[PDB]
């Protein structure tokens, strides 16, 4: 699974 | 959604419905769609979350993938939470199944019940987590270009090059260790010969600020 | 609509009225119109539901079919509930539709204890009629949806499931179509790759492959 | 309008004012203008109803016909019937405080809803006249889709047995073969 | 404006400010601008009324005429209501001068005071009456065509002709009006209109020539 | 009869 | 801003922020910008006033002049109000300096304190008065044409001439001399008609004559 | 955000979300973007601040620089505040803290305004981005041959705002460099006014 | 480090 698009969190 | 005034239920607004439909039409599945979904679905019930997904007209390939991801998470929830048979001492309230969290086999009354209980079982936030998990997989696929293919042009500004690099890196959604490994070597490697010689002069452990200020 | 502040009546907002009219003008009768109708008619009375339907200008063939579907369900309600102490009188089929019932009566039933949700019951009949319209207005059949020579696979699968949604077949038939017809009608250069992956592949793996 | 918070008066919003002006400009006097007027004038006082009508710029012929219809209904109210006169319900000879007084009274006298009934009655007469084509002239073409024919029929009928009669020779025979009792859905399916 | 929640003061909204500016820009000084002004200035204080007028950019000839009309009505108020000299009683306010009603020589606190007093002195509604009186004089002047010049064309629809007739009549705002409609119509429709006879409604007149 | 168009829920 | 519900603080709305920015971009520094600033900054704190001025992107020459005007008025406040070298009484707060009213050396809590005090010290309305005083000086400077140069054309409508006259006159000043100048600068044709009416003729009578 | 009605939490509005996105798209990174960010994030929690930054689609180079600036300030907070629950650097940023904890600190007595502290770090990072994105330098700003003085002064202070020098250096430039780079026609008139001349008097002279 | 774009306040 991918990490995430939330660059601030 | 559920909001204060005591926690009370409100209908989803026309502004919120339209805002979600327009961002899906305009931005397709760019990384910035996911934070906008989470923001617009603030304090949303499973019914409200289903309403937002159902209102999407196009991208029916993506919505069918999202449907499968929800079913996988729902099945995983049922596995980790077995149904109790024997004791009912207080007695405790009914535990939500995977389908109850998704909103397929649970009324609005029941959803409000779980969310406003003490202690609360936030089925809205749990279900939103599954949706965002599915939407991340969609954004990864819809990423046009690979991270390895992003290279600076002959007479391209370095600022415009770096914008495309981190936009691609955000879309692919690699691990934090994998991202820092690529960011360290691949960013400087794929830059043009003019800027490449200047970037190395700064040396190892140079911040992105120093790198962009140099090639300007 | 009926909303909290105790349950009290409110006037339908200009935003909601305009939103519904624009959806019908833009999307005609695409599948996504039905969830938008349900969302915009949250906690709506039969009067409010009639206001939304009556504000639609065009598509008068479709609106007439919706009238007939409502009358069929209203007649079915009267059959299942025969007309027969200090008790509140029960709603007829026409009373639920909002043709032969005032706003005060509609609010009365909805805010009663126990409540009789004439708004939600009438909304169910409208959605049932709209589903029949969406199926009829479906331009292309599932058998005709086939990938072009230079069409991206993503665009082809979008047209497939969009059509499959509008046709509104049973889940057993949808699976039978998805299993046999989807990969069959794909173009050769993509079909060559999907066959190489092997059987039991997810939709995610297939779309990533042909890209 | 008059709304809850006890029933209290509120000023008519810019959104409602603009929404009403635009529908009159865009749709002129199509049947769907009347339900939109009724929705936008929800809980409106006689002053608010006059405000909406007066803000309309064009179509002054139609607005003058509406004036006459109101005067006829106002005169009829005086013949049939402090107690409100016909002009008081129209809002010509009554202040806002009197209008709020009647509507929030116990028992209440809804002068807004009574005056709205007269306006809608007058607006229906305008919609009927502004209908371009008559129902008898709506006939299906030789190579026209039946869906398009039914759209034009019930559009014209709304402004103002005959559907099957005026269909083309091919479809007419099929619809007549189904007989009376056949639903529009079944009729449209047959000539698809 | 002043609104309920007790009567309390609220700041004029951006929507109301923008709505008034756009109507003046688009419609210039068409008759329908006056009802829109009255609607947008619902429960407005003299300060709010001045704010709406001052925000108008163009048409400075018309705004200067409006100033003179306000001064005339303000002077007339001062004549009809003389100055109450001496000290003011406790729990009471000074009688509003013409300039106080206009909002030139009175604070917002004083304006709210008069309007929410018991008995109330509605300085907002009195001043609005003067503005509308002045705006009516501007609308009458800005009318391009005269009612006598409005006549039906050779092959013009009767619906279009009547729209232009009552549009002009509304701007000029002067038995005679109804006869002028039939008399100025073309020979074809005029013959049909006279066949209906006296005391005929406009509905019957338009339906006959349709 | 049709099965509806509500993919989720 | 500070508004009722007791006087309480609210965050400046996105509408008010965007409305002010668009007015400055579209109208630059036309006379009607000042009343719009006063309207949009209704019940505003010194922080809110600074927020509106800081959001303006262009016209940095004008903003710098406005900065100097504020400093002059702030220094004038400090001169007229000497500092009291002593402790502050109970249930009271410090008297505001010129910089405190401007919002450079005062927190939001202190600003709310002064405005909601009894008796109140309206630092927002005092600071707004200084800004408007500075903005009027900018409008006078940015006024392109002078009042003397505004003359009627050969066959120009009199309404159009009067519009440009009082539009320019409004900008130049932000009287009997102005009334006589209107007739003098008019063309020979209308000037003869205006003098025929005689002294004390209203603008309505003047415009109705030459039409 | 956290607002009155007692201090209570509210969801960030669609208007505020859309307003921030459009300002970033239209104005890129002009100086006036920072006051607009501060205004739109009024009473915002760390979650709300992250939401606004995450909704920005483009300018990923700038957002990555902002990410690094936040990590430096978060690390600096951990240094100045040793452990001995009190908020750490990652808790103020919103990376390792729930909404309930964020509301808890902000509505506490005494209050720990994690929103305003985190906003201070974001604005500090944004100021560095605005300084970099500035196209022209103040030394390059010269008055044209037939350019009005009003237009020249607009370009002078626009560039001066973007670079963000210290007040001592700004006054050093404003005094000397403003008159120095003006054209010979106006320069002669400006010197005739003498030292300590206000900008109003300078602009009125060459009009 | 930069001073700040906040000219007023
Ligand atoms: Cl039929």
């Amino acid at each position: 699974s991918p990490s995430g698009v939330f660059t601030f969190g | 959604p559920i909001v204060q005034n005591q926690m009370v239920h409100q209908c989803i607004s026309p502004r919120t419905l339209n805002a979600w439909v327009k961002v899906v039409e305009e931005k397709a599945f760019s990384p910035e769609v996911i934070p906008m979904f989470s923001a617009l679905s603030c304090g949303a019930t499973p019914q409200d979350l289903n309403t937002m997904l159902n209102t999407v007209g196009g991208h029916q390939a993506a919505m069918q993938m999202l449907k499968e991801t929800i079913n996988e998470e729902a099945a995983e929830w049922d596995r980790l939470h077995p149904v109790h048979a024997g004791p009912i001492a207080p007695g405790q309230m009914r535990e939500p199944r995977g389908s109850d969290i998704a909103g397929t086999t649970s009324t609005l009354q029941e959803q409000i019940g779980w969310m406003t209980h003490n202690p609360p079982i936030p089925v809205g936030e749990i279900y939103k987590r599954w949706i965002i998990l599915g939407l991340n997989k969609i954004v990864r696929m819809y990423s046009p270009t690979s991270i390895l293919d992003i290279r600076q042009g002959p007479k391209e500004p370095f600022r415009d090059y770096v914008d495309r690099f981190y936009k691609t890196l955000r879309a692919e959604q690699a691990s934090q260790e994998v991202k820092n490994a690529a960011t360290e070597t691949l960013l400087v490697q794929n830059a043009n010969p003019d800027c490449k010689t200047i970037l190395k002069a700064l040396g190892p452990g140079a911040t992105l600020e120093e790198m962009m200020t140099a090639c300007q």
